[PDB]
RNA sequence: AAACUGCGAAUGGCUCAUUAAAUCAGUUAUGGUUCCUUUGGUCGCUCGACUUGGAUAACUGUGGUAAUUCU
RNA sequence: UGGUGACUCUAGAUAACCUCGGGCCGAUCGCACGCCCGGCGGCGACGACCCAUUCGAACGUCUGCCCUAUCAACUUUCGAUGGUAGUCGCCGUGCCUACCAUGGUGACCACGGGUGACGGGGAAUCAGGGUUCGAUUCCGGAGAGGGAGCCUGAGAAACGGCUACCACAUCCAAGGAAGGCAGCAGGCGCGCAAAU
RNA sequence: UCCCCUGCUCGGCGCCGGCCCGAAGCGUUUACUUUGAAAAAA
């Protein structure tokens, strides 16, 4: 091409956006934001296909001009604003808050939270930057630049920010034996405990996470996310508690629920 | 670029030998016995049973105590029991290969109407299905190639808007009644 | 904001440097203990 | 003798509207028009029959069932704001300009033909 | 309305002519560069007027060429 | 001070520089209003030298391309190979200059030629192995008759932007003026062959 | 079916400088065999 790409087709969309195949030729390309193009959830698809509040793409922009949707506590008038992982969506009119946590399968899922849980948000730092006259800086995974943290913050460990002031309350050290979230790739949405970490110089490092039922799997170091100290989390888990049960056990529990329901 | 489907496939297969006596007689006997229209329908049923047998042989090729073999075998076995051509006593994967095409032709709607007792002959059953006189669970069917399930065999009955099952009289009866009232007054 | 926030980083950096210095003092005290035993 | 049942009923305070999937039962009769459907939805919701909007009624094979959608508002102006204009034209409350696209495009090129205040004059 | 200004017009649409380690495909690197817009930071950190200048559009009037989205 | 498996990394100090075809350090706008003795304040919009993030783009690493020997050796002071110092480029680099040594690839098929060759995800056929096609809606590359050059702009060698040539071609008081449907319809030509 | 026939600088399931276990770091390289990661959708 001669410049940046601007349109997006239906089947060029990622599967976790997870639309149909015959309603149009184009899919909503998100605007530029804190998250990547692939792993993000736009506001238009969320309001049109998850809560079923609106049916048509003009109704959601009418909502956004009505100033009822806030992402991370600030009113967002952008219709294709990318709301990615670990984000809080607050609606002032109806009075409910939503937090985007991956469920047991590789897709975003709704999670109704209390307002007392809706004042904080976790972040993963990408790199540590020292400023002009020795200012310690932050590079989070949500493009938030924070000045002067606690001096124990490292490359991999996660932080907690307060939404109103943008400052660190408490942090979780990345050690073997802490609770885990996986974001990306095949193993996406599994709750486990970090057990072993191996260093590969010149290439990507791989970790090993053991689930609560004894299942173990490996993910890359760049796709890791710590949510809790020990086995106790800091947020509210969705339904299923991140197990990735097999399709035979899923068939068994589905047929048991269908037989019990009648 | 237009937003269509572009997905379709054939449901019947043409045999390699066009003219020999025995298979022609066997297909012609099946067409006459079950009152079908042409050879394409029995070729379609043979194609479906061939695909089911190929899937069963592919599952029986894979060794015991595997997750996907047990999963697909139980799924195909449950579907083949629920369609009505198997029994719960014969709940095994190695009995799929012993099936014949007449068992698949038994669960057709035309022969089910003929065997239930709602029509005189099987051709009368077919021209009853094409006529929209019956229903399957408060919903009419017009297509004679309506495969039924084990729980759906009991619920078949005449439709509401039909003179056979109680309703408005047809066109010829109303025409004859109008002719009688014209001749009487 | 710049002045006050530099003041809490001054206090936190002083406390962390004091903790690191006393930890290193305990480390060399343990080193002298193992060298003397 | 026709009956109406409700399904997937939910309200939107942020759209000041109520949304549901209605089920229409008309056995032994043709498809009922939307005005009687609107008057019945006005009856069972205790609402005036002016903010009642229904659309998309597809008839099943055999007769007796027809699945449609209904839209319930609170007031007239809040209904008039967040509405597609074709349903307002079906209700008769909106009128669109009656000209076709070819003469609009040709008239736009005639405004492209000249420059100044006469651009409005050449388009008549 | 018209017009000055900033923006987008480098997206989309059509075709397969050139091209045989070229294109492309999987795996990698920019610790060897650029990056509109969006998001977040910085915007009294420097030791020396309670608002400045004249030009142009649109507009009015006078014109040319046989002819241009010409002047 | 801080980090990486690894700096001539970030940071610290010193001595200067800082380009008038010239880095920043708000001569902008809307709404609702105010407290305290002229000074003192809220919620936004637009712009901004930088820093990270985002959409990318670009140049590289390893591996994988149809047929042909009636193509056996190929390239090189007209750069082919490497070194050094530079120009230029947004950066690495024979990309290109000045000087050096004679190098680099190949019987493991280089080189040359042909292609009725866009590549791939794919399609047909199919016991198992295979054979043929892939212009075609998704991804990437290329072009708007063919080469060449350029402005603006962050991003184009853009063609529904400009400029030079030839082939073709419109109007014309003969002086000049105006163009590129391999976009949607449609016409001619072509051909077994393809729509308002 | 299952436990056993790889060795020298730091530290926790445990005791009274002695026992063992665990680790920042090392052990001839290839093919092949098995598992794990990443490998766009249709």
């Amino acid at each position: 091409a001669r410049g940046p790409k601007k349109h997006l087709k239906r089947v060029a969309a990622p599967k976790h956006w997870m639309l149909d195949k015959l309603t149009g030729v184009f899919a909503p390309r998100p605007s530029t934001g804190p998250h990547k193009l692939r792993e993000c959830l736009p506001l238009i698809i969320f309001l049109r296909n998850r809560l079923k509040y609106a049916l048509t793409g003009d109704e959601v922009k009418k909502i956004c001009m009505q100033r009822f949707i806030k992402i991370d506590g600030k009113v967002r008038t952008d219709i294709t604003y990318p709301a990615g992982f670990m984000d809080v969506i607050s609606i002032d009119k109806t009075g409910e808050n939503f937090r985007l946590i991956y469920d047991t399968k590789g897709r975003f899922a709704v999670h109704r939270i209390t307002p007392e849980e809706a004042k904080y948000k976790l972040c993963k730092v990408r790199k540590i930057f020292v400023g002009t006259k020795g200012i310690p800086h932050l590079v989070t995974h949500d493009a938030r630049t924070i000045r002067y943290p606690d001096p124990l913050i490292k490359v991999n460990d996660t932080i907690q920010i307060d939404l109103e002031t943008g400052k660190i309350t408490d942090f979780i050290k990345f050690d073997t034996g802490n609770l885990c979230m996986v974001t990306g790739g095949a193993n996406l949405g599994r709750i486990g405990v970090i057990t072993n970490r191996e260093r590969h110089p010149g290439s990507f490092d791989v970790v090993h996470v053991k689930d609560a039922n004894g299942n173990s799997f490996a993910t890359r170091l760049s796709n890791i996310f710590v949510i809790g100290k020990g086995n106790k989390p800091w947020i509210s888990l969705p339904r299923g508690k991140g197990i990735r049960l097999t399709i035979a056990e899923e068939r068994d529990k589905r047929l048991a629920a269908k037989q019990s329901s009648g | 670029p237009v937003a269509r489907s572009w997905v379709c496939r054939k449901t019947y297969v043409t045999p390699r030998r066009p003219f020999e006596k025995s298979r022609l007689d066997q297909e012609l006997k099946l067409i006459g016995e079950y009152g079908l229209r042409n050879k394409r329908e029995v070729w379609r049923v043979k194609f479906t049973l061939a695909k089911i047998r190929k899937a069963a042989r592919e599952l029986l090729t894979l060794d015991e105590k595997d997750p996907r073999r047990l999963f697909e075998g139980n799924a195909l076995l449950r579907r083949l029991v629920r369609i009505g051509v198997l029994d719960e006593g014969k709940m095994k994967l190695d009995y799929i290969l012993g099936l014949k095409i007449e068992d698949f032709l038994e669960r057709r709607l035309q022969t089910q109407v003929f065997k239930l007792g709602l029509a005189k002959s099987i051709h009368h059953a077919r021209v009853l299905i094409r006529q929209r006189h019956i229903r399957v669970r408060k919903q009419v069917v017009n297509i004679p190639s309506f495969i039924v399930r084990l729980d759906s065999q009991k619920h078949i009955d005449f439709s509401l808007r039909s003179p056979y099952g109680g309703g408005r009289p047809g066109r010829v009866k109303r025409k004859n009644a109008k002719k009688g009232q014209g001749g009487a007054g | 904001k710049n002045k006050e926030e530099a003041a809490e980083y001054a206090k936190l950096l002083a406390k962390r440097m004091k903790e690191a210095k006393e930890k290193r003092q305990e480390q060399i005290a343990k080193r002298r203990r193992l060298s003397s035993l | 003798t026709v009956t109406i049942r409700t399904r997937k009923f939910m309200t939107n305070r942020l759209l000041q509207r109520k949304q549901m999937v209605i089920d229409v039962l008309h056995p032994g009769k043709a498809t009922v028009p939307k005005t009687e459907i609107r008057e019945k939805l006005a009856k069972m919701y205790k609402t005036t029959p002016d903010v009642i909007f229904v659309f998309g009624f597809r008839t099943h094979f055999g007769g007796g069932k027809t699945t449609g959608f209904g839209m319930i508002y609170d007031s007239l102006d809040y209904a008039k704001k967040n509405e597609p204009k074709h349903r307002l034209a079906r209700h008769g409350l909106y009128e669109k300009k009656k000209t076709s696209r070819k003469q609009r495009k040709e008239r736009k090129n005639r405004m492209k033909k000249v420059r100044g205040t006469a651009k409005a004059n050449v388009g008549a």
